């Protein structure tokens, strides 16, 4: 139930929050909502045991 | 009013001053122009009556969104005048675009 963000276009500002989960574009090819080889979900779940 | 924010996909909602008697409610939630019910009720900012110049030189410092307000009675005329601080709001968002609200 806990998530964290990995990839962003820029850095953060102090005391700010990010809610939008858009597919990250790691290359020249646009994603357009498709998680391809160069496109990944920015939120990864905490695997806690 | 003022409709501050970046793009139209996340947050992007701001001030709602109406000048009747109340309802200057500042809202930072999801809304689509053309999941949150935030509010901030206070007094109207724009109180004045020989034209008047209401000047706002508001800023934000890492989310600390503050407004300096002054109404000065008189192209922009010369001479010097002060502007006084009003409030401090932790809006906590990143803003890159603006547009006025007219009605
Ligand atoms: C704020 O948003 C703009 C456009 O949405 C972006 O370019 C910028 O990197 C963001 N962050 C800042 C100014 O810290
Ligand atoms: C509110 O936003 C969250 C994003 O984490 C989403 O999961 C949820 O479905 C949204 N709720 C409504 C009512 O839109």
């Amino acid at each position: 139930n806990y998530l964290y963000r990995l990839f962003r276009k820029s850095k953060l500002k102090p005391f700010e929050r990010d809610i939008s989960t858009e597919i990250y574009q790691a290359g020249n090819r646009p994603c357009n909502g498709v998680a391809g080889p160069n496109c990944y979900s920015p939120l990864q779940s905490y695997g806690f045991r | 009013g003022w409709i501050f924010g970046t793009t139209l996909d996340s947050k992007t909602q701001s001030l709602l001053i109406v000048n009747n008697a109340t309802n200057v409610v500042i809202k930072v939630c999801e809304f689509q122009f053309c999941n949150c019910t935030f509010e901030y009720v206070s007094q109207p900012f724009l109180m004045d009556l020989f034209k008047n110049l209401r000047e706002f030189v508001f800023k934000n410092i890492d989310g600390y969104f503050k407004i300096y307000s002054k109404h000065t009675p008189i192209d922009l005329p010369q001479g010097f005048s002060a502007l006084e601080p009003l409030v401090d709001l932790p809006i906590g968002i990143n803003i890159t675009r603006f547009q006025t609200l007219l009605a």
